[PDB]
Formats: C-alpha cells, structure tokens, sequence
C-alpha cells in the first residue's frame, strides 16, 4: 500500500492508480480479491454464463507472495504488465494463464480447458484448440513452450496490432 | 470496467480480432469522460462520479431525463425535492442496494421513489422486512 | 401554465371572457418566471423554487412574512430555527402532504409548526397515526 | 423523452421544455398518466365543481401511440399547436376535441357535451350551443365540418385576436 | 430586549433617573451588537444571531471558552466534534428546551453534553421520558 | 402584516422593523400576545416577582381592534411611539396607561394599583403616590387630567431629559 | 504534547535518553503544525484536524491509503460513499468509541464501516447491544 | 479561563493557548480533572505499565487553589513555566514535584518514590537514585535541599542542555 512506491514500480500515473483503486476497492471493499470476487465481477461483465471455472484459473494466475488472495499490489502490477508493459510480459503473462499446471508447458487438453472457461463464463465447438495449435507449435509434439509461443505471435501481425493497441484507463 | 484486460488476456492467441462479443477494444474512445456531478437537492449539494448515476440507466438520473433539471447558468441539476430521501436514491446506485431509512414515512419513501423512478421491489433484504412491516 | 391551454381549448368558439372562469389569458403576465430562492435556516442553505412557497399564502413562507426575515445583504431568507423539522417543513410545499419524522419530539415538531404557522390538522395519514401516538 | 430532439420537433425552447417538464412531473411522477390524473388536476384549478366529464373528453382528444395513457411527448407536442402552432392547428386541435366521436363533425348533442363538461368542472342554461350553431354553421343542417369551423372563426377577429395572443410558458 | 420600553412607560411620572432598578437606558451602548455568528462543527457551517448565544452564559458557547474554538484567518469558531448532535446543542440555545434525538445513543449524547457544558438535568419534559429510559 | 406598508406608519426603518419582528414572533409565534404571554415576557425580566397583575394593565391599554389579542402591528406603533415619537405621543401613551378604567382620568388609587403592579413584578412603601400628586395635580382635587399631566412634566426637565434619551433598537 | 513535558519534568536530573521511553525531546520535530483537513464526502464538506484521522493509523483514513482518495485539483479527499454513516465514522476518530445510529441499517452501516477498514468489534458498550440485537 | 488574560500571564501566544486548550479539553471536557484523569492520560501513552501512582504525585504538585482538582488555568501555567519558563523555575518545578511531603527537601525513599511511579508507568534496579546522592547532593547527608539542586544542575551541562531545548507546541 502506497500511491508514490507504486507509481515507481508501474507505468501508470499517480492520477490512474487512483482511479485503479477506486475501481478495485469498490468490487473487494478491504476484502482482498479472492476467487469468488472474481467470479461475482465477471459475471457482472456476462449475464446467463457461469464463470465459476474461469475465476479458479484466473485466480492461480496470481499469488506469488503469502495470504493466497491477492492484494491490489499484485492486482496493478499485473495490470500494468497487460495495459503498458512490453510485448514479452503481455504475452509472458497470458502464457501463464494458459499453463494451469504452471510447469512451463500448454498442452491440448490444458488450452481445452481455458477455451471451455471463456465458452462458460458468456462456431467451432470449443475445439478451436485444434486451430490454435496448428498454428502456434513449431515442434508439432503437442507442447506449445514460452518461446514457441512468443515468436509464433510475432508472426502473426494481427495479434501485435491489436495487442499493442494502447489502452488508457480513467 | 478495468478488469476487462484480463478476461481478454485468456483470449490473445485462439480469438484475436476474430469476432470478440463485447471484449476487446475500449470502443468510441469513452474514457476520461468521468467528471463529479453535482446534484443540488433543495439547497444541499450531492456530488458523485458520473458512472455512477450510469449504473442503472432505466430510471431519472439514469436515462437523459434528469437533463430536464439541468441548470446550464449553475452548471448543476436541481431538484426541488426532500434532501433526506434522496441520500437514500443516491446511495442506490452506489451500493447497488437501496435501503429504506427506519426514521422515514413509508408514503414520503414511496413517493420519492416513484419521482426517481427506483421500483420498491428492488429494496434489498437488509431492510426488506423493516419496509414492508412499516407499509402496514 | 401547461395545463390551463387544454381547458381555454375547450372554451374556443362560445366563450369570450363571460362570468367567473380563470382560463382564458394569464393577465397581469405574473410570468415573472421562476427565482430559486435561497432559505438560510441555521446555516444551512435551503434552494426552492419561489412558486412553491406561493403553494400556501396563508402561512409565514407563504405570504410576504417571510420578509422580515430576509436579509437584503446575503439576498437570502435567514431563520434562527432547526434546520431539520424545516426539511419536513419545506417539503410540505413540495409534496403536499405534511410529514412528521419519526424520530423528532413532538413538542420540538410542534413548535416549530407553530412558528411557520402550519397547523397540525395537517399531517397526512400515512404519518397521521404516527404524530398521535407520540402525543401521548 | 428527449431534450434535445423534442426541441427541433416543438417550437419550445430547451429552456422552455424543462419547465414544461418540471410542471408535468409534479403532476404525475412516472406514475399512470391516465383520465383520473387530469380529473385531479383540473379539479385544483376550479373548486366546488366535478371534473370527470371533462377530464374523459380531454383523455380522448390524446392517445395516438399505444399505451393509451399519454407520455409527456404527446403532452408538449399538443401545448406546442395550442400555443405557438399556425391557426389552423390551434383550431384543429380544438375542433379535434369537440369531436367526440372522432368521425369529423360536430352535432348538438356532441357540443351539449362539451358545454356540459366544462360548466360542470367550474349565463344562457347551456344553450350556448344554440347560440354556437347559429353563427357557425354555413349549412344550417346542424353539421359543423373542419372546414366550416375554420372560415368561421376567421370572420369574427375577436377569436383571432384572442387565440393569437401569445402565451409565455416558465 | 424591546418588551422594555412598555415597563419603562409605567414608571415614567414617579420614579424618573430617581433610583429604577434594571430599566431606563439602554447602558452601555450594546446595539448593533448582533451579527450572524458562524459555528463551524466538523465542516458543516452552523450559523446563528450572537445574541441566541449570550442566552445561556454559563456554557461553552455562552461564555468567552468559544473563543478557544475561534479561527482568526476564517473568522470563525471551529468544533472538531459531531455535527448532529451540535443541532441540538444550537436548538437549546433558541428554543430555550433542550431536546434529545430519539436516533441517538444516550453515551454518544451525553458526552456531547458535556463538552458543551450544558447540564442534562435541562432536558425538557417533552422528551425527559425518552431519554430516561434509553439510559436504561 | 406588511414589511414595506408598516414602514409608512412608523418610525422604525425596513431593518429596525425586520429585528423587532424577530424579538415579537420569539415569544408569541403566530400565537399573538395575550396577558398571558405579556407575564411570561416580563418575568423572565424580573425573578422572584409576580407580573401578573402589571401584565393585566399593560394588556388593557391595548385593543383597538377585534379579536382583543394584540397584533405586531398594535405592538410595533406603540413602540413607535414609545421610542421615536413626539413627547405629547409619549406622555400621552403613559397617561392612557395610568388611567386604568379609561375615563380620562387618573386618581390616587388608581395610581396606587399601577405603583403595587411594578413593585409586585420585580424606600417609600407603595405610597409614592402621594409624592406624584402633590407634584402633578394643579387642581389638587386628587384628579389628574391629560392637560395636567402633559404640562407638569414639561415643567420637571429631568423627566424631559431622560423621555427623549432617543433610544436605537437592533 | 501537553501531557508529555509532566512525565518529562519527572525524568530531569537521573536519566538522560537510556532505554526505550518517549517522552524526552520531539525529536524529527513532528510539529507540521495542525491542518483542517477537508473530507468531501458525497459533497457534504466534513472538516476535521489531520491529528484526528492519525488516531488510528491502521484504517483506510488513518494510513496513506487515503490518498488514493485525494483530489489535487480540488486540493480535498472526495468519497463516493454515504454522507450519514460517514459522521459515524469520523466521530469514532474523535470521541474513540464507535456509535450506531438507531436509524440506519445493519447492511448498510456494516459496508461502510468495511469500506474505512473499521471492525464491528470496535463498537462500544453504549450500543453494543442495540447492533446486535438489528443484526437479528 | 480569559484567552486574553492567560496571554499576559503566561509564555504562550494566543494561538498556542487555544491548541493547549483543545488539548486538554479532550482529554476532560468540563468533567472533573482528577487524579484519574491523569492515570488515564499517561496510560495511553505507556502501554503495558501502571501509571496510578505517578499520577498521585504529579496530582499533588498541582493545587494551589480551593477545588482540589486542578483546573485549565494551573494546567497552562505550569506548562508555561515547563516549556518557557526560567531554568530557575523549570528546576523549582521539578524539585517541587519530587519533593513528595512537600517539606522542602529531597530524601533517598522520596525519590526511590518517584523512580519507582516512572518505571511502573512505562538499567540498575532502580537504585538510580543511590547514583543521584551521589552526585547531587553538596552536604552528603542524604538531603538535597532547592538551592543544593539547581547548583548541581548547572555543573552538568548535559542537562542544561537538554532543559533548555525549547519545545514548541502546536
Ligand atoms: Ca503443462
Ligand atoms: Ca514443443
Ligand atoms: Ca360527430
Ligand atoms: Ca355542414
Ligand atoms: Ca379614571
Ligand atoms: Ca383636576
Ligand atoms: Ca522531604
Ligand atoms: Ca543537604
Ligand atoms: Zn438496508
Ligand atoms: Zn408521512
Ligand atoms: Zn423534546
Ligand atoms: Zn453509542
């Protein structure tokens, strides 16, 4: 907790880790952010969809300190890697919430899971793994890795222009 | 509304740009748009973030209706209704709650609602039975 | 003045100006338009529109009593009073009704009626019941 | 509802139209605008006198849309033609009231009505409509068309004096 | 103060500048003396005649210890003490009955009170049965 | 009732007028003085003293009107006179107030009651009386009139001192 | 720092700084004076000494998480919360004991008081059992 | 009290009185101002430790008046000596406050008395008074008289320096 410490370790403002936490603190007053806060925000967000099973895995994404819930801290710096951060942390964090297991690795029944959590939360039956996989694996073992993933998004110019986008807040 | 970007950080990979539903892109550019409205009820200066009179759209600050008490000289929306009561309207959109005040006359209450245009039916369980009970 | 040109529509055509009616034309022009006007009560600064005091002329806010009280300096009416009991007060002009708030004392309400020359005859039923009981 | 849009389809101010809107509000907040809520506001403007007739007349002339009770668009649009309209839409609104029926003329028995309601909700015992008649039907049949209404309010300049006077709203 | 020159009247013939006792001369030259007095507790601006005040000499607010509360750069008395209950505190002031909010806690009253220095065996008889019994 | 229109048959100003309205209505709100409220008034001037019988004279020197209760504008004029007008309004107040059974004339125990009415509200014991007749009556038949009793205080410039202090109210 | 140079008038002649005390010297020197601060809560201005919020440091107006709350611009805190129960909790601040208002609802006043980081524990003995007993 | 009055007779400016007076008003708002006034203000101050019998001892360097409880005028007073006052006076403060039986003189038990209400209310088991006769005491008789005191004080510069640091309030 500090609005000048954290204005360091950010690319937000000190005028958009107000507003940040003014949005935060209204969702989780003092609470802490736990999984089912997340699942009451999202299906704030989509209405006749059960976001149960994507808040667990978006929950696991987080807590590298102490309590399991994760503080506005972690909450932010997180955020500011997705909204600000360079194009290997966006993508360096995604790859985290898609490795559920966290060991290094996304295979076709982990990234089922995922599309499945999205498929929930709200025209290929959830089977765009398929797709997903065929162009995104450069071994064709079934295993996409880190680095098999950065570079294969690099190709594709339409995932870096919409990814790098810029999204301001407030 | 900021934490979107992580529901679509699940999504860069498999859907980019592909078809989306309502993620994806902070359309018609709508930021910094959030200004303190000042809502001036009988004298007594209300302020709130504009989004969240934004919350329920369907009723009179909700909707452009409360346009119509729109003071362009002032720069203020005046009601010339009860300062008391409206505390209460104002803190619906706030708490996402609306709360019956124990000291208040259920007809005042009512009547003040019905002005605002917050249907009773939505008085949280908090004091559902205070109301109720008190409207005989 | 919104209303009144729906029952002159009706007197077009047999009707120059005749016995005792009051539609026909807003004479004297008494469209002095509308002034908020700014009640100090004990610091706080009550807004209504100067119509709704015309509401009932025959009380002190309502007829030319409230002069006395009207500091021509600040340009505002300025009471010595409670400033709560006259929310129930001023929103008697509002609403129509006279409510009494379940947590004041009924001497402290009484007096204060008393004062704006508002008899208790008054108080509508929906708080009728409430302001005998506390009467003892 | 809408302040700005109602502006271009009223000859109304925006100024204008708030007050207009402040006056209705207070007369019925979101509630049924319905015949009972003109009974109760015409019955404030003449004491010791019955309303309903009138009121009913008055409920007929509106209701174009759907929901039979008329909304505050129906409410400014009518006070827009009764007091900055053209002449002939003044008294087309007028003789649209008189019309009970809504088939295109007036009758005596239809006037009797009107006269009626009006005396009823405040010297000749209502047989002003005889008077009515007389000058004001070029037929003689008993038949008052839109036509025959409009021409004949033309020749006498003391309605035309009267119903161009100009009525300042706020 | 104005009631005076009506006893004064009375003695005019029989005991003129021979000894009177409290009237004949306003003493002193105390008039113009009344000026609004602003009282600002926790924010909200109270504001009273100086002379409603001066009523009860023997408080906080009657005496000279207002002036320990006293800002000389916004020329007023600030109270880092609650708003509501100082409306009581005021109203005692005027009305000359000191009443006890039914909504209120006794401790949170009492202790309000004392700050003050009003004593609460003044509580009127009009709401001396409220607070006796909340008391426990 | 009327702010600009007392101003016309008083001496007060509009801010005179404005404080002693206030100082009126804070006894009596919207009550209108009664002799009840006249004793209640003068008590809390004088503890440990019975007002009673002085509030009775002071409430019969008043009533011109109806409703016997004396108004603000009854209230306001004789303060006028009181405090800001000639020495024959003054004086003549004054004699109207000795002269209890309003017959134009004051005699010894008529002034008896007035003197016991101040000495009962709050050397010599009630008998100075006989010191103001002896000093006041040029008849000496234990009458005195208006015309003496005008002409005897002029000729005491003590009196005339002290009558025309001129005093400010606010 | 009134109370402190009695203790210290105490410990002159026999002990210099020694082990762990404080009531020596103000050291840093602390005195920054004493500042209204200007609370905008719901736009009711509640003004209190920045000493007062210092009371309890480990809640939201007690640490410097109160500054995810200040406005620069307006050079004041703004909060989008309830004007009512936001008394409440500045007299905890200044009285030390936490009131419950008879009035307001337990939901309600129980959001709140999670919204400034304040436990229930902390209510008093004086109302203790009026909020138990309107939380069932 | 007299803000203006105090101002002559203490050190204190007039801004400085009204925040001593803050002060203390609420650590007692007109209530008794006692010897439990004081256990309680120093309590808080130092948790963990007993602060009753030092409480009694500086409630008996105080009243010099009639009441017994010491008011806000002997509050301010004292403190202006404390703060402002002369070392002459700052010391007679002192050594009247460990002079217990208020004979004039200081004596091994006396002060044993007072280190004792200090270390109860927050190295050497607390014979730190067998090092204050040491070295304070001119006669070695176990008496340290006023004037044995002040003396004794100027030769430490130590203390002088730490005396005379000028506290401000505020
Ligand atoms: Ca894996
Ligand atoms: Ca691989
Ligand atoms: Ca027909
Ligand atoms: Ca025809
Ligand atoms: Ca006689
Ligand atoms: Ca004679
Ligand atoms: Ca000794
Ligand atoms: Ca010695
Ligand atoms: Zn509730
Ligand atoms: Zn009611
Ligand atoms: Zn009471
Ligand atoms: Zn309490």
């Amino acid at each position: 907790m500090g609005l000048e410490q954290l204005e360091a370790q950010t690319n937000f403002t000190k005028r958009e880790l107000q507003v940040l936490y003014r949005g935060f603190k209204n969702e989780c007053p003092s609470g802490v952010v736990n999984e089912d806060t997340f699942k009451q925000i999202y299906a704030q967000f989509f209405p006749h969809g059960d976001a149960s099973t994507y808040a667990h895995y978006l929950f696991n994404a987080f807590d590298t300190t102490q309590t399991g819930s994760v503080k506005f801290e972690d909450f932010v710096t997180a955020l500011s890697i997705l909204l600000r951060g360079t194009v290997h942390e966006k993508l360096r964090w995604t790859f985290n919430l898609y490795d559920i297991n966290k060991d290094g690795y996304i295979n076709k029944e982990e990234m089922m899971d995922i599309v499945k959590a999205i498929y929930d939360m709200m025209d290929t039956p959830r089977q765009h793994v398929d797709v997903f996989f065929q162009k995104m694996d450069k071994n064709k073992d079934g295993i996409v890795t880190l680095d098999e993933f950065l570079e294969s998004c690099q190709e594709d110019d339409n995932i870096m222009r919409s990814l790098q986008l810029f999204q301001n807040v407030m | 509304a900021a934490w979107l970007p992580f529901a679509r950080a699940a999504a860069i990979g498999w859907m980019p740009v592909a078809n989306c539903p309502m993620p994806l892109a902070p359309a018609d550019k709508n930021k910094r748009q959030d200004e303190l409205i000042v809502l001036n009820v009988s004298g007594r200066r209300f302020q709130t973030w504009r989004t969240t009179l934004e919350r329920y759209p369907d009723t009179l600050l909700g909707s452009t209706e409360k346009e119509f008490f729109f003071n362009e000289d002032t720069k203020e929306y005046f009601f010339d209704r009860d300062p008391e009561v409206f505390r209460c309207v104002l803190n619906f959109y706030r708490t996402g709650k609306l709360h019956y005040p124990r000291y208040e006359c259920i007809s005042a209450y009512d009547d003040e609602l019905a002005f605002y245009g917050i249907l009773p039916e939505i008085i949280g369980d908090c004091c559902y039975e205070e109301y109720k009970d008190r409207k005989r």
